[PDB]
């Protein structure tokens, strides 16, 4: 899930719109 | 872990502003 | 408007504290 | 929808539980 | 209530950051 | 009390250390 | 002490929401 | 207190209202 | 007035995210 | 400037950019 | 890192308050 | 860069007044 992806390495702004609705 | 829980906390703010009018379902 | 934009970003966060591991659906 | 409820009359915790998954 | 409510979000994390070490309690009416 | 003098009118950082413990 | 500082700050959001009317007291270490 | 409770294990909502006025 | 103060407050943190690296400026006047 | 451009009415991510360093 | 990315969050929020009218520069 | 200066040791709020405009 997001935490799993984006706590352990830092995201972008398109990896955050993956769990958009 | 809190640092964790600290973490997803800023998760839900970015994805508030990103989201716009879409809105999100966070499933942690 | 803005003071709506602005509650929006504070709902979210009092979300994430409530509704821990439930998770949650933010859908504004 | 959540914004309508909450932003013009303040809501409860309890009132924003309503709202989780 | 909304604003007061928001105002005093804003009010006790800038209390936190003023305070340091001190701490303090914050009261609302 | 602190909402009544600091939200609506700007309480300086100065202001907001009489509140402090 | 930064972790200390970065989990006070959520503490006090936190305290902020569940103790409403209550209001709270942060006393950090 | 509170920064040795719930800063390193994570403190529920009902956990955080022992430190309420 | 206080509620432009809280928007500015929210005005950086969108800004801290959407610029990233490149940091930014904030100028009030 | 950006509080009176966003303030008074709301700023997509996009016009937020212009303030970018 | 993600711990430098939460820091700098906090960091701008309390830059915002301790500079008041004057602004600031918030560069990495 | 103020993330080097306040990152890794804290920094206080007059040594964050180094970076204000
Ligand atoms: C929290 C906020 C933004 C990005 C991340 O990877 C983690
Ligand atoms: C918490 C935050 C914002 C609005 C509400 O009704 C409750
Ligand atoms: C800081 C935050 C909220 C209100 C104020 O007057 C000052
Ligand atoms: C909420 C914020 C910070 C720490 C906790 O344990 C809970
Ligand atoms: C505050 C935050 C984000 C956008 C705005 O227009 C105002
Ligand atoms: C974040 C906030 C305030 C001070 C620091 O050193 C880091
Ligand atoms: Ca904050
Ligand atoms: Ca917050
Ligand atoms: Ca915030
Ligand atoms: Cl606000
Ligand atoms: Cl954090
Ligand atoms: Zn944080
Ligand atoms: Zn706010």
């Amino acid at each position: 899930g997001i935490v799993e992806q984006c706590c352990t390495s830092i995201c972008s702004l398109y990896q955050l719109e993956n769990y958009c609705g | 872990f809190v640092n964790q829980h600290l973490c997803g906390s800023h998760l839900v703010e970015a994805l508030y502003l990103v989201c716009g009018e879409r809105g999100f379902f966070y499933t942690p």
